[PDB]
Parts: C-alpha cells; structure tokens; sequence
C-alpha cells in the first residue's frame, strides 16, 4: 500500500534434511542496518540450527515485497573445499498479504534460485512471520507430523514448480510371532455357546502404510495368527524427500473393539537411499585421484530395500482385557519394551513427476524368490552379572528377566534348556540412602540361543567399520591428554603419526563378499561397492595425514569427520536381528528396563577386529523406569555385566572371553 | 585487577594500593576536533557506479553529519574538513565515525 | 548335562541368606528401625512390642535390644525419632487397612480415619574405632549359616523358622552346582542351550516338564563364582565444591556428600550455609575388592558415584545431583574438578581426587558346593602397611586432605579498581541505573556502596573492591577466580 | 550406443545409430602415409 510501516520480519532457521555431502558444516547468516554479525556454524550429516534472526524494515505492505531476508546455506570446512548448498531469494510480500501474515512448519528448497529444474539439494525447515505495528504473530507451530507431506509443505524459489517424486512400491508378504491384541471379551462371550476359553484371541491383521502425509490400506484378514498377504501397496513421495525417516505404523483391525496397533518401527531413509548422490567431493588426505572423496560405482540412487525381516516393538507381550497404560509404545512414541512380531517386506521405487496411489497383487515369482531367502541359524548369547547397587524403595526380593526377541520370555514358555532369570534375593542397605544386592562372589549368568537368518556376511563389516572408528576415536583422547600437558605441535604431529600407523593398518582389514548370498539384492550390490568405495576412501585418508604436519584443531577435525563416517558406514538398514531387552522385577512386577544391541559384544572367527568393542568386556549399565526420560533424583539400579555374542560355531572361541 | 601472593607470616605489613585515580567521575565534557584529510580506493555503493562519500558521526545520543558538503564522483577525494563537536564523558565517549 | 560335569556334591542352599558383612570397609553407618502400630477401623492406635519389622516386613527385635558390634562405638546412646524422612510430625507414616496379603504398599506422612496401620522410623548413628576391622573377618567367614531346616506340622506347607511341638516335619533346600568340561571350557554352556530343551525323561515319581535339565526351578540358573577377589585400598579426597545450586528457599545450601559404591556408602561432613563449601576432608575405605583375573581387572575399574544432598530440617530431601569420578594408583592423587548431575542436569562441580591402590593380597571367598576351594593358598602381602602417608585429623576420627595432596597455600590479595560500568544497555531504563559492585569467590564476598544514578554517571563514587583469601599455589587445585 | 551424463547415478542412452551403408566407407588404409 501507500502506508510504510515498521515491519519486523522474523525467520527461523531450524534444521536441514536429505542434503548432499558428508559431515556438512553449513552456516546461515544475514547482515543488516550497517552492522556486522556472525551466526553459529552447525556441523553434522543432518545439521541443526534452531536459530531465529529478524530485521526491521520500514516499508509499505506492497514495498516489503522487494526486501526479502537473504538466507543462504554455506558449507565451510577446513579439510576440504567449501560449497553453497542452496539459498533462498523469494519475496516476503506474499506472506504478509496472506492471512496470519506468516507461514509455519514449512521448508525451503535448497538450490540455485535461477537454475531451472535443478532439483532439490535437500530442504531447510523454517518459520516466517511478518509483524507490522498493528500486527502480531509470536505463535508458531513446528509439529513434525504435519510437515511430512512433500506437497505445499515448502517454499520453492528454485525449481518453482519443477519437483520430482517417486512411487514406493511396498511388497508385503507375511508376519510372524505376533502378540495377541484381540479384545479379550470374546473369551467370555464364546463360552456362552459352549466354546472353550483360551489365550489365543486372534486379531484381524492388515497391511497399512502412512508416510509423507498419505496413507494406504488394502485387504483385511480376520481372526488370523500368522497372516499372509502377498500384497503390493504403492505410496507416492518426493524422491528428495522432506522426511529423513519413514515410520511404520500399522493399525490392526479388531472385529470386537476399536482398531489399534500391535507394534511400530522406523526405517531411516538415509540408510537405503542417496538422493543427494552417494559420492561427496571430500577426499580427506593428500590424495584426490578421482576428484572426489573416492571412486564410486553408483554415485546416487533411489530408495530401495530387498526382502528382509522387520523387528517390531511395543508394550509387554502379556495378553489382557484391560487398557494398556503404555499404549504409546505401540503408537511410534519412544521405544517399545518388548518384542511384538516379525514382518517381512521389500521395496521397489520408480522415479516419476507425478504422485499416484495404487495396490497390486504380487505374482508367484515374487513369493518364491523371497521364500528361498528364508534361512535360520543358531546363535549364542552369554551374559554375566557382576554387581548391582544403588537400589531404592525395595519392598520385595528382586529378579531380572532378559530375552531376545520372542525367545527366553518365561511367560511364553513351559520348558527351556536354560534360565533367562535368576534366584530372587533381598536388597541390603548401604548405611546411608541406598540398597544393594548381596551377590558376594556369585555372579549370575544367562545364556540363550535365538534362531534367525544368517547375515554374518554384513555383520563383520559393521564391526570392522566400528572397530576402525574405535581405534580412531582413541586418537582424539591421546592428543587431548598431550594438550593438557602443554605439549608442542610437533608432539601432536608425533601422536598423529602414531595414530596414522594404526589407521592405515586397520585399512588392511579385508571386506566381506556379500554377493555370494542367494538373498543378496541390488541393494547389496550397492552395499558392497559402496563399502569398497569407502574402504578405499579411508585408506586414502590414512598415511597422508602422517606425511603432512598440522596444528591440533586440524587433526581433531580429521578424526571427528572420519569417525562420523566410520560409524555411519557401520549402519545396516537390513536388521533381521531382534534386540535384547532386560527387565528388573520386584516379584513378578516390572520396575525398570534397558535395550541392548548384540553387535557390540558380537564375536567372529574372522578376527578380533571383526568383534564388537564390548565383546568379553566388563560393562556398566543402568536401567530406566517405564516411560523414563532421565535418571532424575533416583535411578532404578546400577549393574556391572559382561557379555558375549556370536554364532554357535563360535562356541570354541567364547572361552577366551570367559 | 591486581592479584598477588602474600607471606603467611602475620608480622608482615600489608601492601599499599597499587593504583589511584582522579575522581573525575562526573560529566567531564570535552571538545572533540575531528580532522578529515582524504579518502581513496573507495567502492561504488549503488547501481550508478559512483560514490559520493561523507562523514556521519554517532556521538553518544546525538548524530552529526555533513551530507551536502562533498565532491561528486571522485576516485580519491580530498576533504580537509574539521568538525567542532561537543561530547559529555563517559556518556558520549562512544564516537562512531 | 551335555558338555558338563558336577562341580561338587550337594550343599544346603537356604531360600534366602541373612548373613552379611554390612560393615565391610565402613567407618560410619546409620541404622534404622521400623516401629509399626495398628488399630481397629472404628478404634484408636495401640502399640505392640513385637510389631517391629524390617523393610521386607520381616520380624525384627525392638530398637532397644540392639547392642554395639565389635570394633564400633555408638554416637547416639539412644534411638531418636527419625524426622529426616517423609513422615508426619510424630514421625509416623500411615496406611489403609491391610488386606489378607499382609503386605502394606501405600504409606503417607498423614493420618486419616481410614488408616489403621502406621510406621515410625528410629534413627541411631554409629562410628568405627580408628584402629582395626579385624572384627569383621572373625564373624563373617561363613557365606551362610544354619542347617536350612524349617519346621511344619506337615511337610510342604505351614513352615516356621522356629520349632513347635506340633512340627512333625522339617524341610531344607539343597542345591547342586555344575562345572563345564575342560574339553569345551566355559563355552560348554552353549552345549546346553538349544540342547537340553529336548532332554527330559520321567519314569518315576519325579515328574516335571523341566526335569533333568533342572529340578524344582522351571529353568536352571547359571553363574560365575570366584573363590577370591582383587583387593584395593581406597581414599577419597574432598577439597572444595564450587557453584552449587541452592535447594533452600533462602538461596543457600547445607551440602553433604555420600560416596556411593557397589556395597558401600559413607557420609562426608556437612558444610553449612554455602554454595561453595570447603571440606578439605579425606575418607578412608578398606577392603575394596573387584572380582575377576587381576590381569584385566586392574584395567577395568568401577565408576564411583558421589551423591550430594542439601541438608534441611526434614532431612536432605533435596538431592543436589551425582558426580562420576575415577581413582588412580597415584599415592598422592591430584585434585581435579568433576561435574555433579541430577536428572541429566549438571548443578556444579567438585574438586577432589581418589586412589585405588592395588593390593597384592586377594580377598578370600568360598564357592558354594561341596568342593575343595581353588584358592587354597593366601598371598600374605602387606594389607595396608605399604600405603602412602595417611591424612591428619581435624577432629576425632575426622580426616583432612594431606598437605601432600592439598595445594601449598598463599595469602592472595585481589585489588580491583572499579572505575565504572559500560555497555549497560537499557534494562527497563531503571534497574541498570544503580548497579552494585560485589565480588564473590569461594563463599567469600566484597560489598560496596550503591549510586542511585549511574546513567548520567557510569563511574562509581567509590571504586574500591578488595578481597583477601587463602588460595592454592597450584593452578590445577586453584579454581578460576570468580567475580 | 551413446550414453548421457545423467544425475543420481543413472546412465541412460541418449541415442544410437544403425548403419547399413558401412560398405560405402571402405577405403585403403595404407595408400596414405602408412
């Protein structure tokens, strides 16, 4: 209009998603009013900002249009060439004129504003309010469940209309070892007709997918214990997705009561895709033979997943006719406290310019080629309990129960070869405020064998990459020990050289061939070539840092970045292993729990450097109360344990860890 | 700040004050003479491709400028200008030229 | 079982063991007694002398029947009502009528007419003689005591811990212990897993779905047992804490720390009315042991948890947070600052050092089962005579930090010339008009005059600030000076 | 078969040729410098 006003434009820089590069270190900064300022620089694979910046512009409603905030995302690192990851140059006049004079929970597409059909390079989550002298908008919403949709959830300055999506075809075959959730009332009703009571009140299970603001549902089964579907449900979403992770939240039908969820899980989209490319231009070290971090075979791909078993978790497996006080565990909130079923499916992705929803019936070929991927092996788990202290409010004798997936649960069994539980004992007062268990020289042990598919050909890689990360992490502590000693830079370089010798030595550790496995898919072809690609990448980073010399801050950045990758490269989305969950009980009442991955105690005959860091080592663990976030003023218990895990063929090797 | 060790022996006399100042605490107004000689190598600040420099001084709560006393479109302009400005200290001690 | 043999013969294994050394390495201990009283729902409170219980509801003797253990002396000649707990003004907790379960779970510090049971806590402090802990080894050699027999009129039910003339039957629990065959080693435990699930054959009165692989218990338990431990000598040096959050409404605290260990807990001297409390205290711990082979045990020390509490008239209910520290083999451990965290919320730091000196002589223990112990020999190396100089005392049996660990001290004078303040911005254009000059460090403070209008005069009428304190001459032991 | 430099790791064919006139380009390679 013709009436200039002091408009305060508030823009918040919140977080990035699905961006190219590794351990990227973007900074967003805008100057104004003759002042010089700097903003915090945020580093990580998926960097967070959480910073608000604003400016006061004395323009009319039709003039503030031409004075946008010059948001840029500049990636600045000391070990490699800096880059612009995208910038935003849209007008701010449209937002003021529109109702509320603001947008909430929207993302900015990151790209070159004047590059037509460039494609997204990831998205930046922001909020924007334009506050005139007579206007207010201090209230904002960032609810993460609302901006999942990739359509009209963002602002497009680059590629104003040129978005490209994909069709994600989910081939869902079957589920096994499901918990009973069917309303227990049927147990009392069926008796009216002379039917026997039971604990097998079967639900009416079906396949449901909810992602990117859209949901699909197909054929519903009834009163079924071990459901088979063979259905292909395709959900459209953006190829450069605005979601970092996909949620699996399936609501089973219940013929007796309201439909509900047996279990939930999440799958990271950063583990099965590379929309920003698989190759970063970050060849740390003195060698850059491909003008890229290393030589890749794929250099980017659509999200994809081979046939694999999905481990779902939620509230306790015990069947009841009462409302579940921990229902949220089955709604995708936090993490579950019990294993609640195994689900197998695969993903095929098509790249398209349009979104569509379709359901297809699978051919026999998709079933037979998947059924032949089914295999089972005997696994060996050992755990010893050395001590337990800092107990509070102990009313009765304490027992713990630990199980793997659906195996070792004392309430789901009548007879098992070994206990998952131990003898009940009373806690003893410490003379001040706490009680402890009088175990003395007796250190309780649990040994269990779960049965599941053989993925050891991928596991060795995980411990290989972690083992390298662990040896490199030690490099950081040693230089800091020298730093407090007021050592010279030359002394730091000496430590770097010593570290480098170990860093390159670890690069001699051979990679497993994962193409031999009959269940291997194109994703495993991706994993193998990416693993050889990144294995050479660390090999290239090695040695070169010994040849040169640097101040400590540079040496620290090198290890920190490589450590992020070495750990990230140990990631495997195809996890067919159920975790280990331990509960502390008072009598038979649950008090506190913890969830343990077995890969850190896992052993392989291939070598010590293919073993988990805690394999055969003493560990200190803590349990947390139901729906606990912090230990607070008092935590359940502090326990000292030793764990070992491996294949039954590794039995002979356990002894060195005993 | 002066931080120093003393002997634990109680027979040792205490140290004197290390520093003293004139109690010029109040509004010690001072006359400021700004001598502007010349400038060179100045960048263009707008689409016209030219720059027409002048000095604006923020002194405390007051603003001083001579925007209409300049030489247009000159690469290395000579000023030779003097500003007779008042200043109350330490209230207007912050002079941004 | 497959891959396994018997470790020894059958031994008596009571359902619970009540024989424990609760004084092991303890110099101080606080005892408590639970006095219960009951009433009719339509009546008033009555007292019974046999209504004293433990935390588990078990019968115990009256508070006045408790005698001093050997090597100890009472600090409290009589039991006092414990008002340092969540109890009412009379020291009682109250509960609703107890059901046939006879196991009250609901207790509050309030009396209600529908409450028919109440419990009072008594508090009595005891401290050890500053001499020897030999009394602990003389009476605690046994892992467990008693024949394990319980008496009943009929076997299988209604058992009692005391004999009655009607008790025609007695019962005691026996346990067996297995050891892995050396042909497979400890790994033999996996020769049982997945194997014994198919092993069971009942052709007699002994009939169980879990027979052979286990008896009595639905599933056979497993454990590692040691006949020895690795002994250590521990000393905790608590010098000073800084920047502690206040828990009291009056912005002060009366902090004391509890040194939390696997089977030990000791209380430090409480420091009153300060958020930068100085202890200069040492706590001495004896017979600290870690189980396992010394070759790897020495490299894997336990975490030590230091829990600070703000003392108050109702007890130190306002827990200030816990700190994690580690000892070394240094004979005079260097002090360092460690964080105190409550609920994952850091609340300050403590300057302290700790030692865990390796003892050559192992702790001696017995493995359950009728076997000859592997640790048939004892290495009689000095128990505590090769230790570094022990701390000086400030009070009877109250130790200070050794001067060898303490920093050498200096008198420090901090002379500040506070000319004026700048960059005072606009705090309501009023509350920054008369800022004060105050200096605090280590609980020591400097006060000065306040000028009503420093907006037109940023300088002070009085610019003198002076502090004189004793500081550490050692930078590591000398905290950043605060202002 | 001619391949484009496509983004996201793809290597599509831009186009190809079919030459049935290949005999028409026959020449003597050693009639020149070699």
């Amino acid at each position: 209009s013709d009436k200039p006003q002091d408009f305060q434009i508030r823009v918040q820089v919140i977080e990035g998603r699905q961006l190219p590069g590794v351990n990227i270190k973007p900074v967003v900064k805008v100057t104004a009013a003759g002042q010089t300022k700097r903003t915090r620089i945020h580093k990580g694979n998926s960097p967070l900002f959480n910073e608000t910046l604003f400016f006061n512009l004395f323009d009319s409603p039709g003039e503030l249009f031409d004075e946008p905030i010059f948001i840029t995302v500049v990636d600045s690192r000391s070990l490699r060439t800096d880059a612009l990851l995208g910038e935003f140059r849209m007008d701010v006049g449209t937002i003021y004129r529109e109702p509320r004079h603001a947008y909430l929970r929207k993302w900015l597409l990151l790209s070159d504003p004047d590059d037509f059909s460039a494609g997204a390079r990831g998205y930046l989550k922001t909020s924007l309010c334009v506050l005139g002298p007579g206007d207010e908008a201090p209230l904002e919403r960032k609810d993460p469940s609302e901006d999942k949709e990739d359509i009209e959830s963002n602002l497009l300055r680059p590629t104003g209309v040129a978005l490209r999506g994909a069709h994600f075809c989910l081939k869902v075959f079957r589920a096994e070892d499901l918990p009973q959730m069917d309303d227990a009332v049927m147990d009392n009703v069926k008796q009216i007709f002379g039917f026997e009571s039971n604990k097998k009140n079967l639900v009416d299970p079906f396949v449901e997918v909810s992602f990117a603001g859209k949901m699909l549902c197909s054929k519903i089964l009834e009163k079924t214990a071990n459901p088979q579907w063979n259905q292909n449900i395709t959900l459209p979403a953006m190829f450069p997705s605005m979601c970092e992770k996909m949620r699996i939240r399936i609501i089973d039908w219940d013929r007796l009561t309201h439909n509900d969820i047996v279990a939930t899980t999440y799958l990271s989209m950063s583990k099965i895709s590379a929309p920003g490319g698989e190759i970063e231009e970050e060849p740390a070290g003195a060698v850059k033979p491909s003008k890229a971090s290393d030589l890749d075979d794929y250099l980017g791909f659509l999200p994809t997943f081979g046939p694999c078993y999905i481990n779902l978790y939620g509230s306790p497996r015990e069947f009841t006719g009462f409302p579940d006080p921990y229902t949220e565990l089955n709604t995708g909130k936090g993490e579950g406290v019990a294993y609640r079923g195994r689900l197998l499916l695969s993903l095929e992705t098509k790249l398209v310019e349009h979104s569509e929803q379709k359901v297809e019936d699978l051919p026999a070929d998709d079933i037979l080629r998947v059924e032949k991927y089914l295999r089972r092996r005997k696994y060996s788990l050992f755990a010893a309990f050395y001590s337990a202290t800092m107990l509070q409010d102990v009313d009765d004798a304490i027992q713990f129960e630990v199980s793997i997936g659906n195996y070792g649960n004392k309430f789901d069994m009548t007879c098992l070869p070994l206990a998952s539980t131990t003898q009940y004992s009373r806690a003893v007062f410490d003379g001040c405020h706490y009680y402890y268990l009088p175990w003395g020289n007796v250190k309780p042990v649990v040994v269990l064998s779960s049965y599941w598919e053989d993925i050891s050909h991928r596991i060795e890689t995980q411990n290989q990459l972690l083992g390298i990360a662990d040896r490199l992490e030690a490099g950081l502590e040693q230089v800091h020990l020298a730093l407090k000693a007021q050592c010279s830079t030359e002394d730091v370089d000496s430590l770097v050289a010593q570290l480098t010798d170990e860093l390159i030595a670890g690069c001699s550790q051979p990679l497993g061939d994962i193409h031999e496995t009959p269940s291997a898919t194109h994703l495993d072809q991706y994993l193998y070539q990416l693993r050889t690609h990144h294995l050479s990448q660390i090999t290239e980073a090695a040695l070169a840092l010994k040849l040169g010399h640097s101040e400590l801050p540079a040496a620290l950045e090198q290890a920190e970045d490589w450590l992020l990758r070495l750990r990230a490269l140990a990631e495997e989305p195809q996890n067919s292993l159920p975790d280990i969950v331990i509960w502390m009980l008072q009598g038979d009442k649950r008090v506190a729990y913890q969830r343990v991955p077995a890969h850190q105690v896992l052993f392989s005959r291939r070598g010590a450097n293919y073993c988990g860091k805690n394999c055969g080592k003493l560990q200190t663990i803590f349990l947390k109360y139901p729906m606990e976030k912090v230990p607070g003023a008092r935590m359940p218990v502090q326990i000292r344990v030793k764990l070992w895990f491996g294949l039954s063929v590794d039995e002979k090797e356990f002894n060195q860890f005993a | 700040f002066k931080i120093y060790p003393l002997p634990e022996d109680p027979a040792i006399p205490m140290p004197p004050r290390q520093f003293h100042q004139l109690a010029a605490q109040g509004p010690q107004e001072c006359l400021v003479r700004i001598y502007i000689v010349r400038a060179f190598g100045l960048q263009p600040k707008d689409p016209n491709g030219k720059c027409d420099p002048y000095i604006k001084i923020s002194i405390g709560k007051k603003s001083v400028s001579d925007q209409d006393n300049y030489i247009p479109c000159t690469l290395e302009p000579v000023f030779g200008k003097m500003f007779e400005l008042t200043c109350t200290l330490p209230l207007e001690k912050d002079l941004k030229i | 079982s497959a891959g396994w043999t018997w470790a020894g013969d059958w031994f008596v294994c009571p359902e619970k063991t009540l024989l424990h050394d609760m004084d092991a390495g303890h110099l101080s201990f606080v005892e408590e007694v639970f006095e219960n009283q009951t009433r009719l729902p339509g009546g008033q409170w009555i007292y019974m002398s046999d209504n004293y219980t433990d935390v588990n509801g078990e019968k115990v003797l009256p508070k006045d029947d408790i005698e001093c253990p050997l090597g100890w002396k009472w600090e409290d000649e009589e039991w006092s009502t414990d008002l340092n707990r969540a109890v009412d003004e009379q020291g009682w907790e109250y509960s609703i009528t107890i059901p046939p379960e006879r196991k009250p779970k609901h207790w509050v510090p309030a009396e209600k007419m529908y409450y028919t049971h109440r419990r009072r806590r008594w508090v009595r402090l005891r401290r050890r003689d500053l001499s020897q802990m030999e009394a602990l080894k003389r009476h605690r050699q046994a892992e467990a005591e008693g024949e394990g027999w319980e008496y009943a009129s009929l076997f299988g039910w209604k058992f009692h811990l005391e004999y009655r003339k009607t008790d025609a039957f007695r019962r005691r629990r026996w346990r067996r212990r297995m050891e892995p065959l050396e042909k497979t080693g400890p790994a033999a435990v996996f020769a049982l897993e997945g194997a014994l699930g198919g092993v069971m054959d009942d052709k007699s009165e002994d009939s169980m779905s879990v027979s052979t692989l286990s008896f009595g218990v639905n599933r056979p338990t497993i454990s590692c047992i040691f006949d020895y431990g690795n002994r250590y000598h521990l000393r905790c040096y608590m010098y000073q804490a800084r920047d502690l959050a206040a828990m009291d409404k009056d912005s002060f605290s009366d902090p004391y720390a509890i040194v939390s260990f696997l089977h030990q807990s000791q209380k430090t001297v409480v420091v009153k009315n300060t958020l930068n409390p100085t202890w200069d205290q040492t706590l001495i711990f004896y017979e600290i042991e870690i189980f396992g082979e010394p070759a790897t045990v020495a490299e894997q020390p336990p975490s030590i948890v230091v829990e600070l509490y703000d003392h108050d008239t109702y007890g130190a209910d306002e827990f200030m947070g816990r700190c994690i520290c580690q000892p070394s083999l240094e004979r005079m451990p260097r002090l360092a600052w460690f964080p105190l965290t409550r609920g994952s919320q850091p609340s300050g730091e403590l300057l302290a050092s700790f030692e865990l000196i390796q003892r050559e002589k192992p702790a001696i223990h017995h493995i359950p089962g009728f076997e000859v112990q592997e640790t048939s020999r004892i290495l009689d190396e000095s128990e505590d005579t090769d230790l570094p100089y022990p701390p000086p005392q400030r009070e009877a049996n109250i130790y200070m930090v050794p001067q060898n660990i303490k920093p050498a001290l200096q008198r420090t004078a901090i002379e500040i010339l506070a000319w004026g303040l700048r960059n005072m911005k606009s705090y309501q254009l009023a509350n920054i008009s008369s800022p004060s000059l105050v200096v605090e460090c280590g609980g020591q403070t400097v006060q000065s005059c306040v000028i009503r209008n420093l907006r037109k005069n940023p300088n002070f009428d009085i610019c003198t600030l002076f502090m004189e304190v004793m500081l550490p001459r050692e930078e590591l032991y000398c905290p950043p000076i605060t202002v | 078969k001619v391949i484009d430099n496509r983004q996201f790791g793809r290597r599509p064919v831009v186009g190809q040729c079919t030459i049935r006139s290949l005999e028409s380009f026959l020449c003597d390679p050693y009639s020149a410098e070699s």
